[PDB]
């Protein structure tokens, strides 16, 4: 009967600082610990530090010590993990978890479901949508493939839909690309009939949040 | 500092094991914890104070600690426990602090070799029109999701300009990749042919694109 539930994804500059909450139901004032993991992509779990309930002192890790800060308001049942002075190497997952019981050396029974910080020297550019079109190199066995490339957009995620929504069975978007740039592209594909294509009108709904740009574009042969 | 194997196989209905390996002033003096995690979501704890399995968790999970390492256990394995597997304990020298393992990663055997399906698309005529060029080769559908990609001008490799992605799994259990080629118009242009080639489990799948002929 009790959840815990970090703040948005952030995207960072080299240098600057970064300050992600965790809001817990149940509580709200606490008699548990609460601790700070990160996790680097493809790495194993890495402890940065908890803070004690009640006497609020902190704990942390060695290699944060010094640049992380850990605190909570109690009168709202929220804790702040702050990190200074970033570097690329910050990028991970960052989980906020309690433990079963009031101590940081004790196991951590609940978990939030995490939240990214990008650490980035590029700044937010929105995409450019390309049609992926047909034509005969794709048309075999009365399918064909068809497409939209959404090339240097910063940062993720993007959004891609077909036909304002209604075409969904029959349709991939693949994970993006990061280029030496910096800057993100992804494709997503959408396979059909062979027969509907010249009939038929195909539209892909691309949506950057990030960059308030939304980008409708027919794809056709 | 506590060190697991990095992966660990078996069929399913079988039993596993997952070894840790720790010194005295970790695993030897405090309980170990195991949690997994599978992707995309939050690790759950699995097993708690050595040996102990907390309310909500199958039976088939069973916890293990002698001297200096600990082993997890899981036994009548369903496909739905392939997920990355971490050991966690407390550091009780003067760091003082929370360390956890490498993780390993269990996989389940057994799913049919997939032959890959490849899509390559040429750079469309509005971008080469912005004075830039993308080649595009979309690999779906194949198992197990290993693939390697190589291009080609012409006749002849070309390693310039080349972006690949980790392969994925999707949706349906079977993997995904792309591979992006950037080049100039006056490059694009200035060839007979592109190929973007596959390969994948010792046999090769390859698509060819020309300057619209």
């Amino acid at each position: 009967q009790v959840q815990l539930v970090e703040s948005g994804a952030e995207v960072k500059k080299p240098g600057s600082s970064v300050k992600v909450s965790c809001k817990a139901s149940g509580g709200p004032f606490r008699s548990y610990a609460i601790s700070w993991v990160r996790q680097a992509p493809g790495q194993g779990p890495e402890w940065m530090g908890g803070i004690i309930p009640i006497f609020g002192t902190t704990k942390y890790a060695p290699k944060f010590q010094g640049r992380v800060t850990i605190t909570a308001d109690d009168f709202a049942g929220t804790v702040y993990m702050e990190l200074s002075s970033l570097r690329s190497e910050d990028t991970a997952m960052y989980y906020c978890a309690k433990h079963m019981g009031y101590q940081v050396r004790e196991t951590m029974d609940v978990w939030g479901k995490g939240t990214t910080v990008t650490v980035s020297s590029a700044s937010t550019k929105g995409p450019s949508v390309f049609p992926l079109a047909p034509s005969s190199k794709s048309t075999s066995g009365g399918t064909a493939a068809l497409g939209c490339l959404v090339k240097d957009y910063f940062p993720e995620p993007v959004t891609v839909s077909w036909n304002s929504g209604a075409l969904t069975s029959g349709v991939h978007t693949f994970p993006a690309v990061l280029q030496s740039s910096g800057l993100y592209s992804l494709s997503s594909v959408v396979t059909v009939p062979s027969s509907s294509l010249g009939t038929q009108t195909y539209i892909c709904n691309v949506n950057h949040k990030p960059s308030n740009t939304k980008v409708d574009k027919r794809v056709e042969p | 500092v506590l060190t697991q194997p990095p992966s660990v196989s078996a069929a399913p209905g079988q039993k596993v094991t997952i070894s840790c390996s720790g010194s005295s002033s970790n695993i030897g003096n405090n309980y170990v914890s195991w949690y997994q995690q599978l992707p995309g979501t939050a690790p759950k704890l699995l097993i708690y104070d050595n040996n102990k399995r907390p309310s909500g968790i199958p039976d088939r999970f069973s916890g293990s600690k002698s001297g200096t390492s600990a082993t997890l256990g899981i036994t009548g394995l369903q496909t739905g426990d392939e997920a990355d597997y971490y050991c966690g304990t407390w550091d009780s020298s003067l760091s003082a602090y929370v360390v956890f393992g490498g993780g390993t990663k269990l996989t389940v055997l057994g799913q049919p070799k997939a032959n890959p399906t490849v899509t390559l698309f040429p750079p469309s005529s509005e971008e080469l029109q912005a004075n830039k060029a993308t080649l595009v080769c979309l690999i779906s559908d194949f198992y197990p999701g290993a693939v390697t990609v190589a291009w080609k001008a012409d006749g002849s490799p070309v390693k310039a300009g080349v972006e690949t992605t980790k392969p994925s799994k999707q949706s349906n259990n079977k993997y995904a990749a792309s591979s992006y080629l950037s080049l100039t118009p006056e490059q694009w242009k200035s060839h007979r042919s592109y190929s973007c080639q596959v390969t994948h489990e010792g046999s090769t799948v390859e698509k060819t694109v020309a300057p619209t002929e």
